[PDB]
């Protein structure tokens, strides 16, 4: 069975899978785990980064798109790398062309058909990274659920990485309170934190460990690490 | 999308051998039978129109073709093959010849052409050999009459006279003992007529037999007159009535 | 060149003269001008022969294609297709064409291309160097929902004059006749209409 | 140069003079300016002379393979429709001004191409430097109903027009036939009204008149 | 031997394309949608699964528009929908572009139906994950069509996809024996959102997502537009009463 | 070794099976099809099978308009028979275009079978799965049937059929013509051509038709054209009153 | 500005009986200034004789060009190339530049190997040929070449006779162009053998 | 996708050799053996015609022994066809040298190009090889007579004598016996019909199975004669050697 549906992302199974993007969907889990939320004024990512030693930097996980738009990503980094990149050209395209800020729905649908051209033809691989994006636009506030698949969601909240579980519970859990968290940029990210300390079991959230990201009505896309993210643990 | 087939698909075994040549030498052996003799004055091709349907109209699949004035073919092995072969030698006939020397090609050299196009198909990437083997015979001014084989590997070899196909084997033997180096163009059709009849199972007339000679220019068949140089092609298909006119004598 | 179409009750009416030039030399003068890219759509043609009939040909052969995958084309879709031709050629193109067709649905269409490849869709169109002369005499004779008599009649009249003042227009008026009924080709020789 | 074309009851006939001019030279007092495309469609050139020559082989070569591929008879209008689209491609470039003519499975034909790649049909036609009086002639004896010896005439006479009173025109007239039932019949040199006089006298020179430097053998062999 | 379905364009012994075969079978693992036409335009539904609360409600658009007059609607592998419905808008704007008329629906359907054939004739591309509801008004009416990863397609009085089309299957084929004289825009919606709420038991316990298009000449104009507000949530209640 | 079963190229035996399982796909329909040729005309019948009741039966069509004069119908998958469609409608528009005068049945039978011996010896390229009987009254060759196959092989036919229960009907039909003895049905109205198609349908396969069962084209001189079922139920009638 | 009157230079062909002769000058110029007195415009492959006009550069090109395709020739051919074949590939090779041409005048001579038959021709630049049955011109000097044949020339003139004829043809149109002569050869070619002779003439 | 169907015909085998080179070399061993020998004054050149018939036309025949320039000539062993477009290419390369430079091409710039065509087979392209070894005749003013081999490797080497095809090892024995500097043309024509009658895998050894070529300074000329025998001329020195 499996092995000889597996070599390529060309091939199906016999039950209709593809097993190469799923393949991809398991470095995902493999990443560290990384949350994102929103209110109707705000929107969160908040990310565990990871290091190799003690003597290692924690890799950064929070890419900036656009003034209004930015993501986390959970998997290969060099993939997320690729895929923001298009997003950054996208986001200017639309601002040079247009003078418009690109709907997040719509960088949503770009990202979904990009990864898809990967799953359907030869010598090319799926891409190997999850990616939450948030962001503000014409209708409000954003966040958004990127699998390798070419699935993308559009959610209130949700986790990615290893022991994602945790932290999706309880935003499921909390729902009714965080979207209402609106003009509190503050306890949005408290709320942020709580989540993805639900995803904890190895160590707890450090200094030069935590990585933050806000976004909103007059907020612009800003990264929180170290010395800056201090009052949140 | 896009040919990715950029490999040969004909390679070298241990032992040597080129196995899709082989193979396709093979298909060639299954075909009906074809064979050529060549006179003092002209040659003769034939062949057995092996029709797939008494509902089909034989007349409509000629198995004998013009390559030039001067110049005709027949094969076996697989038809469509064969068919696009045709098209190829008669373009590359014009293309690498007439539209350069003004005239059309001595037989050696459109064979030669022919011979490249198998060559290629037995080389290049993401093809299979020519499953077909061809019978080509013609006249020109500084070589006179001439017949050649040509095989799916590409290779080439002028004839005396020879068959291929099913019975060639029989075929050759009985052309070994028939020809000698004084035949008139008659007797060879005459000799062919006899060494098809070995191979025909069924009903054997001018309407199952497909035969064609390279004789005298025929000015009938040019079409139009007042340019002395052109005397009308040698290349001329018989028909079903001159064909059971010589089973009769037969 | 004078060439014009028609609309009127039962279709429309497609004329031209029969003269091609080379200067002063009539090259032709009993050029058919009156060119068929579909059974029941025509155009008239002006500018360069060789163009034109280039253009024309290009046409006939999208609207059998069309044809062959989706049934008979519009005339709005035929004057389309001949515009972004002219339009896409313009640099290259010396091409002043006229489309006219019958449908069922839109009975009678008349769609003029002049030479920087603008379409515009009227009820009756003139062009060709010999057209500017009968601006007037058209602009004062036209009416909507003319008979078949009244509109061979108008046609014949306009393009007369035309051939009387324009030395490039000559020889014979041709028309053609596109209704319900089928396709009518009609000729009328100078004998009779320089006398109009 | 002059070439005209006219059709009969039963098919159509073509003729042309044999001159050939660079500026105010004749190159050539008996080019022939009748070519064919196939057996039965033959080609009236005029223009630049290679021009007439490459455009005409190129589709006669390409018209041949037509026919060996679809197991008819060429049609006039495939080699109208060929010439057409390659000289129009070559917006004019390609100086070839055609009188084509032929019998086909659809009829007799005459058609003439000039080198932008414009077409037109006609009973009777003339191109060429000549082209006026040819036509001037035409325009006057032509009629319907023509029987092939009065087309001969009609053709002969509109090239003999040109050939008086054309300086791009001279020598001989060249006509080709083409009956419905029948093979085309290529009359070269069917007229040579202009048979140059016997010189005056014979200049032949008594041999020793030219002096030579030195001579010697050219290997022609291998 | 064997082998025979590990690669694309390859027939079988019995000429069967294995892995086009392996394709329908990501379909029926889909969600499930449908289509009705109508007496004056076509009508399509399909199931949102409700993963969780956190999904915003309404959001995730499932059914999409090509030009302006088509809707498409499909269950399977959703991105390769989108690469489907991303080519058919560039095959609608050329057609658009040299013919001046909005593209005809059996005309788009053939377009739809070349290109999803072309993925099933080399061993370098993958075939279609999906099967696709599509269809408009046009000159000459309404039309329904129904695309296989094979790229064969029909027209069709109704059809459905994915999990729950047997259900749906069902219950289309009442209603063209109960209906002979042709469903109207209005009804057929309703139709649409029951026959969603009874393809939707055979995948009962995740809560779902109902999401109405329809192109009506009458009621759209021959426009494709979403049914929202109060059209949708009475829909909603004609399936919920009579799913009791 | 065992890759000579998945593309084309030759078996140790000399045969390409990719071509033989093609073949063998053109059954897949279950749809058998003939075809005549009368005095001035050419019909062609195939059987109209439609299953689900939620299909659009006027949509169902395996008949082809290829040009003004040309008919195609197909015996194999629809995808891979619309496929053939598209390239055959535009092979003959360019045909015209290039050449000026409309393609001749055979010539585009020729043309289409050459494209199919291509994907017999290029390894990137599949054979379709269908088999192409082309229709025409030839302005040259009269009423004109070819057909060709997924080998690349095509010929010319007095009549032929093609389907699952082919031979039944080829037997029938090379009965009438040894009777007969002439090469065509002797009839001079398209109307009892069909007529007579119609019949030794029902005869060779022991079936009657309704008018939705059917599905028939006629090429006349300068048209070929499709029948509606009311055309066809006409047909039926007028066969009836005689059994 | 014309590449036809830079280098200067003539070349002429006649047919005699049962042979032919074919002439050239020997100046290289560049204008007025005369650069070389022994640049041959004549060359042969096999037995066919090919003279070239016109700019020296394509003069030079052009005979590289044919040497080359000949030889291909004989090699697959296994035969000498004929003067009715060879025109024909002159010509084909000279409309393959159509837009782009060589600026030159060519000229071929040679007798039929297998049919004795007397064959020459000239073409234009762009590959028109002339197949005369009397003579062929070219060169800055062709209208006097055409003059000097024209009246000089009478059929069927012995190899002897025939030579005495091209050499004044020759000679008297070279001294009325100030850019052709300084020197002149002349070839007589019969079946058998070809005789090469340098002609005495005015060095100004 | 394609890879699947890939021999791979540029990759070495783990003890470092070429898979297809020396298949083709295994192929070249089954093939008419040529011999060819340099004397002083002149080259030979013979070859075995492998596998005849009575209707065999030899006067028109040709297929080991081919031409290249006025003074260089190959013999062949292995497939024909692939001979044939090694030799085509090899008569232009000589001619771009003749035009570019005004001089005969030398022996080994020929070779050596050739060597390199078929050295390419080898590292790039996944193509299969050449299935031909050649025999190189030639002279030129830089090195006189010169003799090479060239074979499927891209691989060349000069030789004194050598051979080629079947039975070379048996062949390259008798040669380096009976060989000597001093000789003359008349004398390795002779050695070269004794080796090839020694090692024939045929009953005997006629004119009809033959094919035999000279490169001679021809003294009474001051230059350089390629002399393909005709049938006739085979059968006259076949008697005269002494083997009848
Ligand atoms: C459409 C064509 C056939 C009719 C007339 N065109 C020509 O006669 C044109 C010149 C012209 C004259 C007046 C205004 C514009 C262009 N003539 C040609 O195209 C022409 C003439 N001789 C040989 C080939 N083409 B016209 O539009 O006045
Ligand atoms: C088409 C040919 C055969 C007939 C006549 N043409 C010529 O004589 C043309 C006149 C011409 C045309 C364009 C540019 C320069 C010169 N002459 C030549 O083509 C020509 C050919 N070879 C040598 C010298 N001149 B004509 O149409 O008056």
């Amino acid at each position: 069975f499996r092995n000889n549906y597996d070599g390529d992302t060309v091939t199906f199974s016999p039950t209709g899978r593809l097993f190469q993007v799923e393949y991809a969907l398991e470095a995902i889990k493999q990443g560290s785990v990384t949350v994102g939320l929103r209110s109707n004024t705000h929107a969160v990512l908040v990310a565990l980064k990871r290091n190799a030693d003690e003597l290692s930097s924690y890799q950064k996980k929070i890419i900036k798109c656009d003034e209004h738009m930015g993501l986390s990503l959970a998997g290969l980094a060099p993939d997320a790398r690729v895929l923001s990149n298009y997003l950054r050209q996208q986001c200017n395209y639309s601002s040079l062309v247009f003078n418009r800020k690109l709907a997040v729905e719509r960088a949503g649908h770009l990202l979904c058909d990009k990864a898809q051209k990967n799953t359907q033809s030869y010598g090319g691989r799926p891409y190997g990274v999850g990616l939450l994006i948030i962001g503000y636009d014409k209708s409000g506030a954003h966040l958004l659920e990127f699998q390798p698949s070419g699935n993308v969601t559009e959610l209130y909240g949700t986790a990615i990485g290893a022991r994602s579980q945790g932290a999706k519970t309880y935003l499921e859990r909390t729902l009714d309170t965080f979207i209402k968290i609106d003009g509190n940029p503050d306890e949005l990210i408290k709320a942020g934190v709580e989540a993805i300390s639900q995803s904890l079991r190895d160590e707890s959230l450090t200094v030069d460990n935590l990585s933050i990201a806000i976004v909103g009505k007059d907020t612009p896309f800003t990264i929180y690490d170290g010395e800056a993210v201090a009052k949140y643990i | 999308m896009t040919d990715r087939y950029s490999f040969s698909l004909t390679t070298f075994s241990p032992s040597g051998k080129l196995g899709q040549i082989d193979y396709a030498l093979t298909a060639v052996k299954q075909g009906v039978t074809s064979l050529g003799i060549k006179a003092t004055n002209g040659v003769v091709i034939a062949t057995e129109k092996k029709s797939s349907s008494p509902l089909a109209m034989s007349e409509t699949l000629s198995k004998v073709s013009l390559l030039t004035p001067d110049i005709g073919a027949v094969y076996s092995g697989m038809g469509p093959d064969y068919r696009v072969l045709v098209d190829k030698s008669r373009k590359v006939a014009h293309t690498s010849y007439k539209r350069i020397y003004g005239e059309y090609p001595p037989t050696k050299l459109l064979v030669s052409e022919v011979a490249k196009i198998m060559q290629e198909a037995t080389q290049s990437g993401g093809v299979r050999p020519f499953g077909v083997s061809l019978l080509i015979a013609g006249h020109d001014e500084f070589n006179g009459f001439s017949l050649y084989q040509v095989d799916p590997s590409g290779s080439y070899f002028p004839w005396k006279a020879t068959a291929i196909g099913k019975g060639s084997v029989a075929a050759k033997t009985f052309l070994e003992k028939r020809w000698n180096d004084e035949l008139e163009l008659e007797d060879a059709i005459h000799i062919a007529l006899l060494t098809l009849k070995e191979s025909v199972e069924g009903e054997f007339n001018g309407d199952t037999i497909e035969l064609a000679i390279i004789g005298d220019e025929n000015p009938d068949l040019l079409g139009y007159t007042g340019i002395p140089t052109d005397k009308g092609p040698r290349f001329r298909k018989l028909t079903s009535q001159e064909i059971n006119d010589r089973l009769e004598a037969l | 060149t004078s060439i014009m179409a028609v609309t009127f009750k039962d279709g429309v009416i497609l004329g031209a003269d029969s003269r091609t030039t080379t200067g002063a030399y009539i090259a032709n003068r009993v050029t058919d001008k009156l060119t068929r890219v579909h059974d029941k759509i025509w155009c008239c043609r002006s500018g360069s022969a060789a163009d034109t009939q280039a253009i024309a040909d290009i046409v006939q052969y999208h609207l059998e294609l069309y044809t062959s995958q989706y049934g008979t084309p519009s005339t709005e879709t035929a004057a389309s297709v001949f515009k972004e031709l002219c339009y896409e050629n313009k640099d290259n193109l010396t091409a002043g064409i006229i489309v006219a067709g019958y449908d069922d649905k839109n009975k009678g269409e008349v769609y003029t291309i002049p030479l920087g490849g603008s379409v515009h869709k009227l009820p009756y169109a003139i062009a060709g160097s010999g057209s500017t002369f009968i601006y007037g005499y058209c602009d004062k004779n036209f009416r909507e929902n003319m008979s078949k008599e009244e509109t061979v009649d108008f046609i014949k009249h306009s393009l007369s004059q035309a051939i009387k003042w324009d030395g490039s227009s000559g020889g014979v008026i041709r028309m053609v006749v596109l209704t319900a009924a089928g396709v009518e080709r009609l000729i009328f020789y100078p004998d009779e209409y320089e006398q109009l | 140069t002059t070439i005209v074309g006219v059709k009969f009851n039963n098919g159509v006939v073509i003729a042309a003079d044999t001159r050939s001019t660079q500026g105010p030279i004749v190159a050539d007092k008996n080019c022939a300016k009748l070519h064919r495309i196939s057996p039965k469609i033959w080609c009236a050139g005029a223009g630049t002379a290679a021009d007439t020559e490459a455009v005409t082989q190129l589709i006669g070569s390409n018209i041949e393979l037509h026919s060996l591929y679809t197991s008819r008879e060429p049609r006039v209008v495939s080699a109208l429709q060929m010439l057409k689209q390659h000289l129009f491609k070559y917006q004019g470039h390609i100086g070839a001004y055609l009188i084509v003519a032929g019998v086909d499975p659809t009829g007799s034909h005459l058609f003439s191409i000039h080198a932008h790649g414009s077409t037109d049909v006609g009973y009777y036609l003339s191109l060429g430097s000549g082209s006026l009086a040819a036509m001037a002639v035409l325009e006057s004896h032509w009629k319907q109903d023509l029987t092939k010896e009065e087309a001969i005439k009609l053709a002969s006479d509109a090239i003999q027009a040109g050939i008086w009173n054309d300086l791009g025109s001279g020598s001989n007239v060249d006509v080709c036939v083409m009956e419905i039932g029948k093979d085309a019949e290529y009359l070269r040199n069917y007229l040579t009204p202009n048979v140059r006089e016997e010189k005056q006298k014979s200049y032949k020179f008594p041999r020793g008149t030219t002096a030579v430097l030195k001579e010697s053998i050219v290997n022609i062999c291998d | 031997g064997t082998g025979y379905d590990l690669s694309n364009s390859v027939f079988s012994p019995d000429g069967r394309n294995f892995q086009v075969e392996y394709a329908v079978k990501a379909v029926e693992n889909g969600t499930t949608s449908i289509g009705i036409k109508c007496n004056d335009g076509v009508v399509f539904a399909v199931e949102k699964l409700i993963t969780s609360k956190l999904l915003v409600p309404q959001k995730n658009v499932k059914i999409q528009v090509v030009d302006r007059h088509i809707g498409c609607v499909y269950s399977g592998l959703i991105p390769d929908g989108r690469h489907l419905v991303n080519r058919g808008r560039e095959e609608a704007a050329s057609f658009k572009k040299l013919y001046k008329t909005p593209i005809p629906i059996p005309a788009f359907a053939d377009r739809l139906g070349q290109y999803v054939q072309a993925h099933t004739l080399y061993n370098s591309v993958r075939p279609f994950g999906v099967s696709t509801i599509f269809g408009g008004v046009d000159k000459n009416g309404a039309h329904l069509y129904m695309l296989e990863p094979s790229g064969s397609y029909w027209g069709y009085k109704g059809a459905a996809t994915g999990k729950g089309r047997q259900s749906a299957k069902a219950e289309l084929e009442k209603l063209v024996d109960h209906h002979p004289e042709g469903l109207s825009a209005r009804e057929a919606v309703k139709q649409a959102a029951k026959i969603i709420y009874l393809a939707h038991e055979d995948n009962k316990e995740k809560d779902f997502e109902l999401e109405i298009s329809w192109c009506s000449l009458s009621e759209t104009n021959g426009l494709h537009k979403f049914v929202k507000g109060d059209l949708l949530q009475e829909a909603i209640d004609f399936a919920q009463k009579e799913i009791n | 070794a065992g890759y000579d079963r998945h593309i084309t190229i030759f078996s140790p035996e000399g045969r390409l099976y990719q071509v033989e399982y093609a073949f063998k796909a053109t059954n897949q329909t279950n749809i058998n099809s003939l075809a005549v040729r009368g005095k001035d005309c050419t019909v062609v019948i195939s059987q109209k099978k439609v299953p689900d009741k939620l299909l659009d039966p006027t949509t169902v069509s395996y008949i082809f308009c290829i040009s003004r004069t040309i008919g195609m119908v197909v015996n194999g998958p629809i995808p891979d028979a619309r496929n053939a469609a598209l390239r055959a409608k535009a092979e003959a528009a360019e045909f015209r275009y290039k050449y000026g005068y409309d393609m001749p049945c055979d010539v585009l039978a020729k043309r289409m079978a050459n494209l199919s011996q291509i994907y017999t010896q290029r390894a990137y390229m599949r054979p379709l799965g269908v088999i192409l009987t082309f229709v025409s009254v030839d302005e040259e060759l009269g009423p004109s049937i070819y057909k060709t196959d997924p080998a690349g092989y095509y010929v010319g036919y007095k009549a032929t059929a093609t389907g699952p229960k082919q031979q039944e009907i080829t037997t029938n039909l090379e009965n009438h013509f040894k009777k007969s003895k002439i090469d065509h049905i002797n009839e001079e109205s398209w109307e009892k051509v069909v007529e007579f198609a119609i019949t030794h349908m029902i005869d060779a396969l022991g079936t009657e038709f309704s008018k939705n069962d059917l599905e028939v084209g006629v090429a006349t001189k300068d048209k070929f054209f499709t029948l509606s079922a009311e055309n066809i139920e006409e047909r039926l009638v007028a066969i009836a009153e005689q059994d | 500005s014309d590449p036809s009157s830079i280098n200067g230079g003539i070349v002429v062909a006649m047919t005699g009986k049962d042979c032919v002769a074919i002439a050239c000058d020997l100046r290289l110029g560049s204008q007025s200034l005369g650069v070389s007195n022994k640049f041959e415009k004549i060359f042969h492959y096999g037995h066919v004789f090919l003279g070239i006009t016109g700019l020296a550069t394509d003069v030079t090109t052009l005979n590289e060009m044919f040497r080359y395709k000949t030889n291909l020739y004989k090699l697959k051919e296994e035969r000498a190339i004929e003067p009715e074949t060879f025109t024909q590939l002159v010509s084909s090779s000279l409309y393959e530049r159509r837009f782009g041409p060589y600026f030159v005048g060519p000229v071929v001579a040679g007798i039929n190997s297998k049919s004795g038959k007397p064959f020459i021709a000239g073409f234009d630049l762009i590959g028109c040929i002339d197949e005369a049955k009397d003579f062929i011109v070219s060169g800055t000097a062709s209208d006097q070449l055409f003059g000097m044949c024209e009246s000089l020339y009478e059929p069927n003139l012995e190899p002897e006779d025939l030579f005495e004829t091209i050499s004044q043809a020759l000679l008297n149109a070279a001294d009325r162009d100030a850019l052709s002569g300084w020197g002149a050869v002349v070839y007589i070619i019969k079946k058998d053998e070809v005789v090469k002779r340098y002609l005495k003439m005015r060095q100004d | 996708g394609s890879r699947r169907y890939d021999s791979r015909t540029t990759i070495f085998s783990p003890e470092g050799r070429l898979y297809q080179v020396e298949y083709a070399l295994e192929s070249i061993s089954h093939a008419g053996t040529a011999i060819g020998i340099m004397a002083s004054d002149g080259i030979v050149l013979a070859a075995e015609r492998k596998v005849t018939s009575t209707l065999l036309e030899q006067d028109t025949s040709t297929e080991k022994l081919y031409k290249l320039n006025d003074k260089i000539a190959v013999a062949v062993a292995g497939l024909t066809a692939d001979a044939e477009i090694l030799i085509n290419t090899a008569r232009i390369h000589a001619q771009n040298y003749l035009k570019t430079y005004n001089e005969d091409i030398p022996v080994e710039i020929l070779v050596r190009r050739l060597s390199d065509i078929k050295q390419g087979y080898t590292q790039h392209g996944g193509l299969r090889p050449f299935g031909v070894s050649f025999i190189y005749a030639g002279y030129d003013d830089r090195y006189g007579y010169q003799l090479y081999t060239s074979n499927p490797s891209g691989n060349y080497t000069g030789w004194k004598a050598i051979s080629v095809g079947a039975n070379t090892s048996a062949a390259q024995t008798l040669l380096q016996m009976d060989y000597k500097d001093d000789m003359k043309v008349d004398d390795a024509i002779e050695l070269a019909l004794k080796t090839l009658s020694k090692t024939t895998d045929s009953s005997a050894l006629t004119y009809d199975r033959l094919e035999f070529a000279t490169i001679r300074k021809g003294a009474n000329d001051g230059e350089v004669y390629q002399k393909i025998f005709k049938p006739q001329e085979i059968k006259d020195i076949l008697v005269k050697t002494g083997i009848t």
